């Protein structure tokens, strides 16, 4: 749903950089690889977290119960 | 069961460890599969050899001496195959080994002149690994098997 | 758990007499004597320490009687009834090694007022062997119900109000012995 | 003290005491491959190996047999020593290795 | 004592589909009927065609434990030293005969004149090589 | 052999130390030792990490249990060492302690914002607090610890981590209790995003390989593994230590036939990962001292027949 916190296998911290990552590929136009290099993702392990996250959580954000639409 | 005649009959009578061969045909329906039968094949090829603590350490892990096959109070092992220039136990003394620590004391080892299913040219020139040899209770030729 | 209520009962029991205290004492060196003559042998042979229940048990009673008695056993003479300065060395010394075995309570008390009394000097054994524990054996899954055993006596001081000034003048609570 | 981490298994200990088996609870591969390792450097010793029961005791089995010259109990602390020394020297070569660096 | 020895001369190695092991045969330089047969883990003693082993079956060296302090036995004098059992004798001929010897596994099949192998028995035996 | 011995021989390199990560060698050290230092470092050094969370309120879209689940993951800048173990067969009053425990707490409202550029489509302009992160985890001090960590405030070690998402309306409000634990016990204690080691490469070439099958020969390793050498023109091994034993000098038939691929057997490369709390070497000290302690108490306990 959100970004995992840790690395499955490897513990890494990794929920800090889900927002950076769409920043590479976005604004400085990189490709995956090369971009989760520059978040220091070396293990395959942790290149996989960010590589194939799905951020389904802003979907679920767009049914707010508490606001009138 | 909830009473000493039914305890008696499900450890005597129904109990699995009798059930060896069917009633059917009067053949084995329990065996090793699968990983087991592919270990087998290679623990006890000529290319197998153990060190002394390899040697000592496998028996011990599958003895389990601390039990009702207490046939001895001390774990017996065979000398090594190869004396010199360093000691060495074959796979299939490590076969001789079990059976030397798990069959009755007071009794002679198993005599048994068999075959697997693994021609011998699948070793290589002269081999005679298709036929399993026991003599005295000792694997003395060929590899062990589904068979 | 006859022999702690026997060793309890002479202990305790304020109208027993001289002589029915001797009585039980003479019972029980008599039968712990025959004991060790008959059956030491039998230790260094195969079994545990626990095929010898029974003597720790009737040894424990007759040193618990000593501890609450042993004002007692001094005749005119000032020597001891039953040899018993004699007799508890003896045991003490034995291939049973009582003081190992019995209640730990007890046998310290013992020794104490034994030692106090010039009747045995334990105190080197115990040493010895609280040492060759930390570094004579007993199962223990059966060892703990008899230590169990050994630590229960049924004449030790009431709690009970009134019946306990009921008591009184039947009863020697530690302090008077 | 504590009586429940290690126990001798009476009835694979020999009368002689030149061979055992002790129970020792809590404790997996990583100090059972370590005291046998440590133990089978003892000259006196004729046997040594461990086991685990199941992965779901925790339980490990060790088994100690000598030539004659100490009894099995021995063994198990001379390896236990030797192991303890073992691991001061790795702490030490370490620590000079990180000052030098 | 010794039962048998003999220089022989190696004619192929094959590894087999084993990597630490090959099948060895070689025939005596002494004897012209007197020819052998042996699996030898060659990771301990490598052998290639055309050597000559020196090769010695002896039933003791004048039960095992790891060498000690000063230990001296049959086993100094050779290179590569093997524990096994005499299994299966047989009648080749009626003059030559051979005998089976298994090693953990690893086999030999040492034929030979009926006098010449006289002294081998269905026993256990040590086998003693050196280059 | 002999503990001597031993330290004669024994040897240890340091490729790399840093804050986050330690490469050195262990050389000449039996892999049964090697194995337990990794095994400890990974289980059984302790950690602090959140392990009670007690919530008062969460409105947002992420469940209760798994929002404290996230906040356990949280690796926590403290220093095991200035804390103590808890003692779980206290009721709960007794139980947390000012040397026990580390509380934390979290207060969000998500509010709309008026002031949004109209057309938006960030949350941050949108929305005031819609993104919750650890940094917002306030360090609450309870009794001595105002002093003992008036110099080292509680702090999560990767401030930027991503905790919960809200929109108009929603607040979080919990308070969580952090304590010592171990890897073992779970995964969110352990103070490593990751300690292994490798074993050296060896690559020893079984006879002289030069000229053509020798550029295609060094073809088969990483960059700087192979070196041609001018003169000989045969091809040898600059070092082996970068590496990566892919084995595909094997797949090429003209070389199976010339290379043995090995280790410099023991010889341990260690590679270790701090989540953030405690350096490398920290982590590796402790461990080589948890393994002697082992040891030492398994030495002084009596054995029981
Ligand atoms: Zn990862």
């Amino acid at each position: 749903m959100i970004v995992p916190v840790r690395c499955f296998s490897c513990g890494k911290v990794v929920g800090d950089k889900w927002e950076s990552y769409l920043n590479l590929l976005q604004e400085d136009e990189l490709d995956e690889g090369t971009a989760l290099s520059r978040l220091g993702l070396k293990r395959y392990c942790c290149r996989r977290m960010i590589l194939t996250h799905v951020d389904l959580i802003e979907k679920f954000l767009r049914y707010n119960p508490l606001e009138k639409r | 069961p909830q009473n000493e005649n039914a305890r008696a009959e499900a450890l005597n009578l129904a109990n699995t460890d009798s059930q060896y061969l069917t009633p059917t045909s009067g053949s084995p329906v329990r065996g090793l599969i699968q990983d087991h039968i592919s270990a087998g094949v290679w623990l006890t090829s000529k290319d197998s050899f153990f060190t002394r603590e390899q040697y000592q350490q496998y028996i011990y892990g599958c003895i389990r001496p601390e039990d009702g096959h207490t046939t001895r109070s001390k774990i017996v092992t065979l000398p090594p195959t190869i004396f010199k220039p360093y000691p060495l136990w074959t796979g299939k003394q490590i076969i001789t080994t079990v059976l030397l620590n798990v069959t009755p004391p007071d009794m002679p080892g198993i005599n048994l002149i068999s075959k697997n299913k693994i021609k011998n040219e699948y070793w290589g020139k002269g081999s005679l690994e298709n036929e399993v040899l026991f003599k005295d209770g000792a694997l003395l030729c060929g590899i062990l098997d589904k068979s | 758990k006859s022999l702690q209520y026997l060793g309890s009962y002479i202990a305790r029991a304020k109208k027993l007499s001289r002589t029915q205290i001797i009585f039980v004492a003479s019972y029980l060196t008599s039968w712990l004597n025959r004991y060790v003559i008959e059956r030491e042998e039998e230790v260094d042979q195969r079994g545990g320490m626990e095929r010898f229940k029974h003597f720790y048990a009737a040894f424990q009673a007759l040193c618990y009687i000593f501890c609450f008695r042993h004002n007692i056993f001094r005749d005119t003479d000032g020597n001891w009834e039953c040899e018993l300065d004699k007799f508890f060395q003896r045991m003490v010394i034995s291939k049973f090694n009582p003081l190992k075995f019995c209640n730990e309570n007890v046998m310290l008390m013992f020794a104490r007022i034994a030692q106090q009394e010039s009747v045995a000097y334990c105190f080197s054994i115990i040493e010895n062997n609280n040492n060759e524990r930390l570094r004579s054996s007993w199962s223990l899954a059966t060892r703990q119900q008899f230590i169990d055993l050994q630590s229960y006596f049924p004449y030790d001081p009431l709690f009970l109000k009134n019946y306990k000034i009921l008591m009184k003048e039947y009863y020697i609570e530690w302090s008077e012995a | 003290p504590d009586r429940e981490k290690i126990k001798l298994l009476t009835q694979a200990t020999s009368e002689d005491g030149t061979s055992a088996s002790f129970q020792i609870v809590e404790e997996d591969h990583t100090l059972g491959n370590a005291l046998r390792y440590v133990i089978m450097k003892n000259p006196d010793v004729e046997f040594c190996g461990y086991s685990i029961p199941h992965p779901s005791e925790n339980l490990l089995n060790i088994r100690i047999q000598t030539y004659g010259e100490t009894t099995a109990v021995d063994a198990l602390q001379k390896g236990l020593k030797d192991l303890m020394d073992l691991c001061d020297v790795v702490e030490s070569k370490f620590t000079e290795k990180i000052k030098s660096m | 004592n010794t039962l048998f020895d003999d220089i022989f001369q190696v004619s192929e190695v094959d590894p087999g589909r084993y990597n630490k092991v090959c099948r060895i045969e070689a025939a005596s330089t002494t004897q012209d009927q007197c020819k052998l047969t042996l699996d030898i883990n060659v990771e301990l003693f490598p052998v290639a065609a055309q050597d000559s082993l020196t090769v010695t079956i002896a039933s003791s060296l004048n039960s095992w434990r790891p060498p000690q302090a000063g230990d001296r036995s049959l086993a100094d004098d050779y290179d590569y030293v093997m524990y096994g059992t005499a299994y299966k004798f047989e009648e080749v001929s009626k003059d030559l005969i051979a005998v089976y010897y298994s090693f953990g596994g690893l086999l030999m099949r040492l034929e030979g004149n009926y006098r010449n192998l006289n002294n081998l028995k269905q026993e256990n035996a040590y086998l003693l090589i050196r280059r | 052999w002999n503990v001597e011995k031993f330290k004669k021989d024994f040897e240890v390199n340091i490729s790399s130390l840093d804050a986050r990560e330690a490469n050195f060698d262990l050389i000449n050290i039996d892999t049964s030792i090697a194995n337990a230092f990794r095994r400890i470092m990974i289980s059984e050094v302790p950690s602090v990490a959140a392990e009670y969370v007690y919530f008062f309120n969460n409105t947002s879209v992420i469940q209760d249990e798994v929002l404290a689940h996230r906040i356990g993951l949280v690796p926590l800048k403290v220093d095991p060492d200035m804390l103590t173990w808890v003692d779980s067969n206290l009721p709960d009053d007794e139980k947390f302690t000012d040397e026990n425990t580390i509380v934390l707490s979290l207060n969000v409202k998500c509010t709309r914002n008026p002031d949004a550029p109209k057309g938006s489509t960030d949350p941050k302009e949108l929305y005031n607090n819609a993104h919750v992160y650890a940094r917002d985890l306030k360090f609450e001090p309870q009794g001595r610890q105002s002093t003992t960590f008036a110099d080292c405030p509680v702090v999560p070690a990767d401030p930027d981590i991503l905790l919960a998402k809200l929109r108009p309306g929603q607040e979080i409000s919990l308070k969580a209790h952090c304590i010592l634990g171990i890897g073992g016990d779970h995964a969110k204690f352990s103070p490593v995003s990751t300690a292994s080691y490798r074993l050296l490469p060896q690559i020893n070439i079984l006879q002289p390989i030069k000229g053509e099958s020798a550029r295609r020969f060094q073809k088969c390793f990483p960059p700087g593994v192979i070196g041609i050498d001018e003169g000989s023109d045969e091809a040898y091994v600059k070092d082996a230590r970068k590496d990566t034993v892919s084995r595909e000098v094997l797949r090429y038939e003209e070389f199976a036939d010339k290379v043995k691929l090995g280790r410099v057997r023991n010889h341990f490369i260690f590679n270790v990962e701090s989540a953030g709390a405690m350096t490398p070497e920290e982590i590796f000290f402790k461990s080589v001292r948890i393994l002697k302690n082992k040891a030492e108490y398994l030495k002084n306990c009596p054995i029981t027949q």
